[PDB]
């Protein structure tokens, strides 16, 4: 056995909250069609894309000091 | 005597200066690409 009090769950049990006068004039409920939060996500992704493109370009352009040596040395030994 | 000994002087001057012309290109084209590498490197720094 066991004992407790009880409250009937009737459909008439309602609740009455209080709203502030300036509650609904919030900058969050009222959102424009385009916000800057998304622009942050796009711009960060573009910056990160440019970061990896920089390394790709660096590994591409690292051959510039290399390509010049082997085009001049076999002609230098040819003249000498 | 003066004919054949002076005829080879043009070739001597040509070869002993072509030996330097390519050395200049060795030096001048390597002090310039290093700037490009440093610039790419600095751009990587900015990120």
């Amino acid at each position: 056995w066991e004992h407790r009090r009880f409250i009937v769950a009737d459909s008439r049990n309602f609740i009455t909250p209080e709203f502030p006068r300036d509650f609904w004039m919030s900058p969050v409920f009222n959102l424009p069609r385009e916000t800057a939060a998304e622009q942050v996500v796009v711009l960060q992704a573009q910056r990160t894309a440019a970061a990896a493109a920089l390394e790709n370009a660096a590994m591409q352009a690292a051959e510039l000091p290399v390509d010049i040596e082997r085009r001049l040395r076999p002609i230098e030994r040819n003249v000498h | 005597q003066r004919t054949g000994r002076s005829a080879l002087a043009v070739l001597i001057r040509a070869c002993y200066r072509l030996q330097q012309q390519l050395q200049r290109t060795r030096r001048a084209l390597l002090h310039h690409s290093d700037a490009v590498l440093t610039s790419l490197h600095h751009v990587r720094m900015l990120l």
